[PDB]
């Protein structure tokens, strides 16, 4: 019997929150390399109804949501938009991961 | 056992406070050092010492765990307006931890390769990047010649991340 | 959600009885955000609960 | 194969209730429009006839939710309480 | 080498031993990065060494 799932390590993540937060002060335009991850792995996914896809998908993308909700909330909009032209850069990985994924399984009501 | 949610916290409202501080002024970090070492125990007792290795060695874990502009602080804007926390930073490691967090009369891996980290990102995101690096291993030898002196240890590990 | 419903009747009760409150406001009982963080420390990443 | 495979996903589901909370849908769109495949991954989430631990846990907490939400006709529920109760050398 | 000795300093007798130096130089062996995460994942912080 599986009985639950258990966590394992919540370090590794305060681990990368260290070498996110360092990447984000180094580039204080160009786009984040979490979303291009999170979309290679969606697509190698299988691309099914089935109840296993479905609930596989599911428990990816609410463990994506534990990783951002960890990490600066400067990963999702970017940092100090300069310019009305240079303008909108990573919110649209943002709400592409959002349309594409998170509607389906993390949205309520 | 017991800490590693509110430390995440912690690592909210610091780089709140970064960011607050980007929109000159010291670190509130080190004078708190400076108060919990002034108030232990003045003595040379072992029991002394130990209790000032034991505070030392978390507060080189809670730098650790916080980014490396709080050392360096971060864009030094020009040229009068210099040296400001790494003074700070360089008072602690003079007083307290050549003393204890030491070890062949150099620094450690850890606090070490932070420090540069915070140090070539805000010279990076200054101007004239190379000439106030080299400003600031300058001072060095006359501020705190120990981080130099750690970093000839420890070079062969930061020589590949600072390249 | 959690174990019994007696126990969490019980705790319902206390909390939203008269006096319990009364009492909560002339207090060095008032949880100071200190004695909070001792609590919140003292529990583990072990045994969650949440 | 439904009694593996039943298994992995009501295995999934409840590692995906663990993260969310309140019985996933994919769950309940199969229970609603597909039952012959709700009655065969119907019997796995009840194959624990296993000695309860004394604080409950994930599966226990499942289905609880389940029968709160109406579902687990009762006759596979008295039968999981009762299943649940138990020279040469 | 087979002392029944005590297994700290069995374990680090066999990592000065060089033919186990020698060994690790073929590197199926030297413990990449993601071979390190998926070990250190499974210990859970609730009974640990460290």
């Amino acid at each position: 019997l599986v009985f639950g799932g258990r966590t394992g390590n919540e370090d590794i993540i305060s681990r990368l929150q260290e070498m996110v937060a360092d990447l984000e002060l180094q580039q204080d335009s160009q786009e984040h390399f979490l979303f291009e991850i999170f979309r290679r792995r969606l697509q190698a996914l299988t691309s099914g109804w089935s109840v296993a896809a479905s609930l596989q998908r599911q428990r990816e993308l609410l463990m994506y949501k534990r990783i951002l909700l960890r990490l600066p909330s400067s990963v999702l909009c970017g940092s100090s938009f300069q310019a009305e032209q240079p303008i909108t850069a990573r919110c649209e990985q943002f709400f592409h991961l959002v349309n594409s994924e998170m509607r389906n399984f993390c949205s309520h009501g | 056992t017991g800490n590693e949610d509110i430390i995440s916290r912690l690592q909210e409202m610091v780089a709140d406070l970064e960011l607050q501080q980007d929109l000159s002024q010291e670190h509130f970090l080190f004078e708190i050092f400076r108060r919990r070492l002034q108030a232990l125990t003045s003595g040379w007792s072992v029991a002394a010492s130990l209790q000032r290795q034991r505070e030392l060695l978390m507060y080189k874990r809670i730098l650790l765990r916080l980014p490396s502009s709080v050392l360096c602080g971060s864009s030094f804007q020009a040229e009068q307006p210099i040296t400001a926390r790494c003074e700070q930073f360089f008072h602690l490691v003079n007083s307290e931890m050549r003393n204890f967090c030491s070890h062949g009369g150099a620094l450690t891996q850890d606090i070490t390769a932070h420090f540069f980290r915070g140090l070539l990102n805000a010279c990076l995101r200054s101007r004239d990047p190379s000439l106030m690096v080299d400003f600031i291993l300058a001072k060095c030898q006359t501020k705190c010649p120990l981080i130099l002196t750690s970093a000839l240890v420890w070079w062969p590990s930061l020589e590949p991340v600072l390249l | 959600h959690l174990p019994s419903a007696d126990w969490q009747r019980a705790a319902l009760s206390l909390w939203t009885h008269r006096t319990f409150r009364e009492v909560l406001k002339e207090e060095d009982v008032h949880l100071t955000y200190q004695d909070w963080l001792h609590l919140e420390l003292e529990i583990q990443p072990e045994a969650d609960a949440l | 194969e439904p009694h593996s495979q039943a298994l992995q996903d009501v295995e999934k589901a409840i590692m995906v209730f663990e993260h969310t909370g309140n019985i996933p849908v994919t769950v309940m769109e199969a229970s609603i429009f597909r039952r012959p495949y709700y009655v065969s991954h119907f019997l796995p989430a009840l194959l624990t006839p296993r000695v309860l631990p004394k604080v409950p846990d994930s599966r226990v907490a499942f289905i609880e939710s389940l029968k709160r939400a109406d579902k687990i006709p009762p006759s596979l529920y008295s039968t999981y309480c009762q299943a649940c109760s138990a020279e040469p050398l």
